[PDB]
C-alpha cells in the first residue's frame, strides 16, 4: 500500500544521531574521542531504488 | 621642492590598521592535536594555571 511505501522511505531515508565515543561525561583514563556515523540521507536515484 | 618634500612625507605612512595599547587583563589559549581527549585539556589548563 503506498502508506507503507512512504513509511520505509521516511524510516530508511533518514539521518540518525549517532553520538561519539568517549563523549561528556567520560572516563577518567580514556584519550578515544571520536564521532560515529550511522544513517545518511540518500542522494542517488539507485540508492532510492 | 617643497611639493617633493611633503610628498615624501605623505609617501612615509604604511597603510596599517591600528595599534595596540594597556588594557589590563589578557587571554591565553590552549589548542590541542584533534581528537584529544578532555582530559588532557584539563592537565593541559591546570598546568597553564
Amino acid at each position: 500500500v503506498p502508506s507503507d511505501v512512504i513509511s520505509q522511505i521516511k524510516v530508511q531515508n533518514n539521518q540518525i544521531s549517532g553520538g561519539q565515543l568517549g563523549g561528556m561525561p567520560q572516563a577518567a583514563d580514556q584519550q578515544l574521542n571520536a564521532s560515529i556515523i550511522v544513517q545518511t540521507r540518500l542522494q542517488t536515484p539507485e540508492e532510492f531504488g | 621642492l617643497i611639493c617633493a618634500g611633503m610628498a615624501v612625507l605623505f609617501l612615509r605612512t604604511p597603510t596599517s590598521f591600528l595599534p595596540e595599547e594597556d588594557q589590563g587583563v589578557f587571554m591565553t589559549t590552549a589548542q590541542l592535536p584533534s581528537g584529544a581527549t578532555m582530559v588532557n585539556t584539563t592537565k593541559v589548563l591546570q598546568q597553564v594555571t
